[PDB]
């Protein structure tokens, strides 16, 4: 009887200091589709640019 | 004495094409950045957004 | 960089792979320890006995050796399908 569920570190990390667990961004991150080091790192390529 | 609807939209003045956000259809939309990896041709807008 | 499409791209041509039709026998079961292969002999009562597996060093046709050299070029240089932001 398992549930493999993933825990976001987030949600286990009330931290303010170190960690946006604003409820706010509690959801953007929802909206994202799975990332990638690659694609994070191109965001910031552009978000750049 | 006409008007119909009268949205808020997000000031289209302000956010200018200079933070290569096309606002129009309602919500913002930068071009590339957080895209998602290995989809059709389409696909690239559910998270345009 | 590369587990992007590594773990979730080329894992799944494994998959698919897993059933092939020929890509018959059993290759592993994750465990290092304890796991060996299944021997088959065709044996038979007339004094023939030609196992299927044996071992008979490097053949011709030019796969018994493994050559683990080949991981850097797929660890370090060599480009992908789903990497650099191709369908």
């Amino acid at each position: 009887r398992y549930h493999e569920s993933v825990l976001e570190i987030a949600d286990i990390f009330d931290q303010a200091d170190f960690i946006q667990t604003s409820d706010a961004v509690r959801q953007l991150r929802a909206l994202m589709p799975t990332l990638s080091t690659s694609q994070i790192r191109h965001a910031i390529e552009r978000i750049a640019q | 004495y006409g008007a119909a609807v009268v949205n808020i939209d997000l000031n289209r003045d302000f956010f200018d094409t200079a933070t290569g956000i096309d606002l129009t259809k309602g919500i913002p939309l930068v071009q590339d950045l957080l895209v998602p990896i290995g989809v059709t041709a389409g696909a690239e807008q559910s998270a345009e957004y | 960089n590369i587990a992007v499409a590594h773990t979730d791209h080329l894992s799944v041509v494994y998959a698919t792979m897993s059933n092939f039709m020929l890509n018959f026998t059993n290759n592993f079961s994750g465990n290092h320890a304890t796991f060996k292969p299944d021997q088959y002999v065709i044996t038979s009562p007339e004094g023939s006995y030609k196992p299927i597996i044996e071992r008979q060093g490097e053949t011709v046709d030019g796969l018994t050796i493994i050559d683990t050299s080949i991981v850097w070029p797929i660890l370090c240089q060599c480009t992908y399908p789903l990497v650099r932001q191709e369908e």
